[PDB]
């Protein structure tokens, strides 16, 4: 039934204590990090689809760096 | 007939030489069997139970803490180290907390600190997890005969018989009274997989929730929560509920995540109920596979007399059951026991009747009898009981029928899966080959994506399409086209 | 059967009238031989040993120094000499110390100097080869009937018989009891190379090591310490665990290299364990080829009556062996003597019995018996004893027991080498090609790349494919692309 | 001083006990693995100047395969 | 002097204008000031220590183990545990065990086992750090005048002055008797890099080993061993001296890995050795640069009388020092306080004085004097005492004398790195621009290739370079070239 | 298993005892010759293969010291 939504990062008193600190950059950074080393044969797939659908290095590029960051918010 | 009392219910029928029928039965559902000049009767599974299972995991709810010290060093003085640090039943963090004249150290920089804390579970806040033994579950198969007398849902009716199933039976026969012998055989392995069901537990004092819940096994042995096996008095993984402050010069604070319940509670949704009864762990999903056998019953009355046709009137007038048949009831003040004279026609000639009755040789006894269920067909008709006439507009059409007959079978094939194809009293070749693609495709599906996300799932079947409209190759093309549309059809078909 | 104890069982079977079978029997394996209405046999290889085995080598892990002196002389008054430069046990160097007026010479420039110190191994520090001599070598083979009995790993069984073979015994009848004979021939060829096969002692006494390893003869050769042979005083190379101090005037320092400086941890890593036991030095890894007869066996009770089919009871219910067989125990009540009804069934046809036995023509006994062995088909059977029945699903299915049998099938060959082809109940003309093609290819292999590293063999087949793939002439290219393949794929074929 | 070499893993065989089963393959492939995660610059410098001067994919991975593996002299 | 006892010795020459000095004094170094019209000097760094320096970690190099303990499961049965698994001390491994009916097991299946066993360090095999404090180290500067008295390696000289130099110390003075006072300034922040580096200490007791060695800080805090901090009773490191055997069905033999101390000891080789004197803890390898001035010191006896120069008689003729320099000893009968009339004399030319004097204005005194010293040049020569008269054959050559010089100059610039520049009585713009490049040039280097071995090195730089020879651009190919060249010339002179 | 990896040879001042000399050119090259003595069968099969496969003297020369100093180091 209730649900509640943990609000960003607006208020910030600058040098008071954070409670847990779950500071979104470097949390969503170790998630990846993690997630491609317990899942690290899926990246095969998402690499190669990418490098052999599309027709330039900086697109592959581009589309793999969103990819691979949204990856860890899906199971 | 306790198949009338029911949403669900399945009609199986055959002719004189068929002898035996193969169902599927299932918690919740009801069978009606309606065999070429044999009595009527109504089969389904009341119970799978076993009494006391055996404790898998516990699990800690809400972390009771208590008795917190902490331990602090000087710059370049070592690390800070305390007795509590090596016992069962504490939680311990070391870290570097900063120092400097303010707080009496001889040098400015980085000393060290150890903060423990004892960890508990409050009086009734564990989950409990319970497996079963498929050497020890019973399941219970129920038989009542179409009697002609009607006993409503909540009392208690004579007629019926009990069958109790476990690994250790084969056919068993049940004396049907006056009808004769019904032999049932129940394979006991396969359908409900017992190795991937946890029933789960709470609290079964709590006033206000279900007793237990059909878990899966690969989720409960992934909660992230404390835990420990029956009997231990230290509880694993204790971390998980304790978190600890930012470090002071010498003090450090130990907080507490609190009740975890209503967080569990959310994430079980969409688990089927379990119940829990004394020593008794019940499902209330899934099924077990029967053959059934007819060829010991036998038909009551049928060397009786004719009922006076003037001395019937109605006790309930003819009303419609809900599943494409009429149901009534008639009182009777003639010498007996003796056999009811019942009929219905189409306005399109008197001499045809077009009964098709569930009810075979319907009569009235000393103390009982006088019910009749029926099949009519589409249209304008009259029912007879002697010189009771009642008219009958009967709903729906011959398409109509042969979409709902239809429809009830894609409910079987979602919700059972490949058991589905062995639901019938006879065998046709088409049953091959649908259980063969059934067990094929849907094992490839089951294999390749399983366990992946509702929507992820959408989104890969979007994509495989998009890729089958974007690349180049014809035959690579329509082949991701083709396993695109599968992939979605078999996922919205379990939806979310 | 203590074929069920052991994880790593085998199973080979003789045709209709086979009267012998090859055998390969190793420590740690066991093999249950069944032929048609000869009662089913166990087979297995219980040690490899010989009594005080010949001395080799002696080698030192940790040296004491005593009684250390120093001769050193001034400039132009030549070389410095002592006594102890003659003696055996003594370690010296001769080397130049600068010398002026302030340590009392007449001239600056350099001297010489001359330092000596006795050597001795610490008092239990030794290491000690031993080798095997194959006129002296026991190996010991056992022999057990399936009784239709039950017993544990810790229990004394009436029917296991033994055999011990050496060069001059190769030839035994055991007599099994009421089962009838057996004839086993064994041979010390094939098994253990005793040519490069080493048996390394440090300590007995110790509470934390196993009591010896099998070192192979090549790397034991080489080892770059102090060593000497038995009996003697004074130890060969005793410098290579002292070294000198640089000169200092009329002083020198020696120092030891160290307390086991020698042959523990990472250099003996995966070598295999052995075991000394008072008199005895058992290998704990080997095998030998041997052939045994099944002629002069015999049935038991034939000529028993049947079991009166109510009067049976479960002791142990039917569980999987993880052999894929089932195992079962009945007790019985009544007359004694009697042969036990058993058969099982699946559901396509009732007359068909499917279990093999792998107890043949199983009974009770006045003392005990009632224990049974069986195989079934995949799929949903029942299992009878009489009156008792129980449902059983047997996983797996007739593709998967062809990968169990063809893993186990690389296992055997991988660990023998030339010799697996030796076990069979057939050596038809076939077996000479694929032994031929392994006492070739094996030999080649071994003899150019025996004692290289894992990691360079791989690295010198990737450099064998490369080079194939870069050579001009297409004989040579082809010839480098199969041997670096095959160099890859049996260096990396340690298992399965 | 003494050497003292690693014995080679040609002789064993049986169902026995192997000491302190250094099996090399698991061993030193789970040993690559953590060393590269380490040594991360110089991985995907490697990697990269490799993709950069060889012309197939057979090629770059045939060097990569034993320019990766130096490890257990280098550092 | 104490410059001629040892093997290495250095000259700075003050020309007028010379107050002061600018020394990098060594361990094993010494060096002589001579200056134009003042005595000369012997000035060297005699120690380097600390009474009681911290503790930092203890290791342990062999394991003692006792108590050994075990306990297992059934399968399903849960997970098996013990009370010595939370305890300090201890060390435990949990692993699974095959089961089934021969163990006394219900099912046959992967069950569950617990192995612990008690650790310590046996008596007196511990390797405990030690580290410095850089506000209670001392380091001794010690100072002796050129007295024309000459004593042993093993004497006391009466002039010899100590200073004692801490950070709570300033520019401080040695009076010397009649040659006035010497004033004297060590900067003991700018010696030995205290942070980076670690004593390291097994046992003082074993006769033949060193009692100390110095390590680097960051290869000691990294080694894998069971370590410890003062005082604390258990052991704090997952146990690397202690291995667990394959688990049996209800059995787990555990294993010691044994002494260490020669596998740490073959580590160690190239460490610089130190030493240990009851409580105080000395560095053998080390430096400071310490600035000594000179306007205060004065010649003895430029007013006494000259000596009879016929009186004088031979007590030690000329001989060679193996510094390029001439040393004799004289004796004399007349009125003893006197000055020395020492010349010397190209042969066949008697008019040019070619004695370049290390000892400026000889003496005799009524308890001593009678030693000089001096270089001459290469060729024939006449030495004269008054009527005294010896002739000597100088070896060498103005070139080999300028080789020499450049050798010892390499040779400090490599031992002692950046600080060489600071060397000398003087301080010219040269050597700002000398101290700049060889901080930015070899701060690249040491940046870059830090920590990496002396083999990769070379193979590293000869590889670059030799692809240096075939690069797109001959800007490139230069570029690479002279890198190579750079990184084989430091790391052929020190840098592996 | 216990591992205690060499010191650095070089990073430390010198004029003082030092414990034992480093390893130099004298451990490399008498441990690979001592490893040419026993492999000789292997030894001369790759000297002669790569002498008569590759194309230049300078490559050939590159390949023997390579595969020879990288062979005899495993652990
Ligand atoms: C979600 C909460 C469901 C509570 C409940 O009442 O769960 C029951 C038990 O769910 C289940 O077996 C779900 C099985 C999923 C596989 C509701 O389905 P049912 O009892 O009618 O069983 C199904 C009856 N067919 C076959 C006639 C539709
Ligand atoms: C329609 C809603 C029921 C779906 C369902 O019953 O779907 C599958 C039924 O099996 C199939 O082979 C469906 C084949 C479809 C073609 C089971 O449910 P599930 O795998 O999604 O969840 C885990 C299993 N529980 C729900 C019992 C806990
Ligand atoms: C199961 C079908 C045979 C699997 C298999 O590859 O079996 C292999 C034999 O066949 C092969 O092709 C081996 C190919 C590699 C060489 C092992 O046979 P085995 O375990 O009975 O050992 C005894 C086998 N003798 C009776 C032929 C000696
Ligand atoms: C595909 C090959 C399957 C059989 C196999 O894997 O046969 C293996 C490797 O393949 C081959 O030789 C393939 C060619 C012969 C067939 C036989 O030789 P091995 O690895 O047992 O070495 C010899 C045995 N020692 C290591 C104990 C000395
Ligand atoms: C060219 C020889 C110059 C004089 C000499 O031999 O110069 C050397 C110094 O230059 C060298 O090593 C480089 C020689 C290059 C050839 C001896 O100088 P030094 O003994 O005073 O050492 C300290 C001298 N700093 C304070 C200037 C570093
Ligand atoms: C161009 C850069 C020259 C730097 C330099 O003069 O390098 C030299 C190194 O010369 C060589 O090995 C070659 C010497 C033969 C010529 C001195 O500097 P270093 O960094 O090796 O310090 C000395 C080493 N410590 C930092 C560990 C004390």
């Amino acid at each position: 039934s209730v649900l509640i939504p943990s609000h960003a990062q607006g208020e910030l008193t600058g040098r008071g204590h954070k409670w847990l600190e779950g500071d979104s950059l470097r949390t969503h950074l170790t998630r990846v990090e993690g997630w491609v080393w317990k899942n690290k044969l899926l990246a095969l797939a998402m690499v190669t689809v990418v490098w052999l659908t599309l027709e330039s290095v900086v697109t592959r590029v581009a589309v793999l760096v969103v990819l691979l960051c949204l990856a860890p918010v899906y199971a | 007939s306790r198949c009338t009392h029911l949403e669900n219910r399945d009609f199986v029928t055959g002719t004189q030489g068929t002898t035996r029928v193969t169902l599927v039965l299932e918690l919740g559902g009801c069978v009606t069997i309606t065999a070429e000049g044999k009595p009527s009767m109504d089969v389904w599974l009341d119970a799978i139970y076993q009494e006391n299972p055996a404790k898998t995991r516990e699990y800690c709810l809400h972390a009771k803490l208590s008795d917190t010290k902490v331990a602090a060093r000087c710059p370049t003085m070592g690390p800070a180290t305390l007795t509590e640090e090596h016992q069962g039943g504490t939680v311990c963090k070391r870290d570097q907390s900063d120092r400097g004249w303010g707080n009496h150290c001889g040098l400015f920089g980085k000393g060290s600190i150890v903060a423990c804390v004892k960890a508990a579970c409050e009086a009734k806040k564990k989950a409990t997890g319970h497996v079963y033994d498929a050497n020890k579950i019973v399941y219970t198969v129920k038989v009542e005969p179409h009697t002609g007398d009607y006993v409503a849902a909540n009392e208690t009716h004579s007629g019926r018989k009990t069958a109790s199933f476990t690994v250790s039976s084969e056919k068993t026969i049940l004396t049907m009274g006056e009808y004769g012998d019904v032999s049932l055989l129940c394979r006991v392995a396969s359908g409900v997989d017992l190795a991937q069901t946890v029933i789960l537990e709470l609290d079964k004092t709590v006033e206000h929730l279900p007793t237990a819940w059909q878990v899966h096994r690969d989720w409960f042995n992934d909660l992230a929560l404390p835990w420990k096996h029956e009997g231990a008095q230290n509880w694993n993984n204790a971390e998980r509920l304790v978190e600890f402050g930012a470090p002071h010069a010498v003090k450090m604070d130990v907080y507490n995540l609190g009740d975890q319940t209503g967080v569990l509670l959310k994430a079980l949704a969409g688990v089927p109920v379990a119940h829990i009864e004394g020593t008794k762990y019940h499902l209330k999903s899934g099924h077990v596979t029967c053959e059934v056998g007819l060829e010991k019953l036998k038909m009551k009355g049928l060397t009786y007399t004719m009922c006076d046709k003037t001395k019937f009137t109605w006790k309930r007038a003819p009303t419609d059951s809900g599943h494409d048949t009429v149901v009534m009831e008639v009182t009777f003040s003639g010498t007996k026991p003796c056999r009811i004279p019942v009929r219905a026609v189409a306005h399109g000639s008197p001499d045809v009747n077009v009964a098709m009755l569930i009810t075979p040789n319907p009569t009235i006894e000393n103390n009982g009898g006088g019910f009749i269920e029926m099949q009519l067909p589409p249209g304008d008709n009259i029912i007879y009981v002697g010189e009771l006439s009642h008219q009958w507009f009967q709903k729906g059409s011959s398409i109509g029928r042969v979409f709902q007959k239809t429809k009830k079978g894609i409910e079987r094939l979602t919700v059972i899966g490949e058991h589905a194809w062995d639901f019938g009293s006879a065998g046709g070749f088409m049953t091959s080959i649908g259980r063969a693609m059934h067990t094929v495709l849907g094992g490839a599906f089951n294999t390749l994506l399983g366990g992946v996300g509702f929507l992820p799932k959408i989104l890969l079947g979007v994509a495989m399409a998009w890729l089958g409209l974007n690349m180049r190759n014809p035959t690579l093309s329509m082949g991701f086209l083709l396993s695109g549309g599968l992939v979605l059809a078999m996922t919205l078909g379990v939806g979310a």
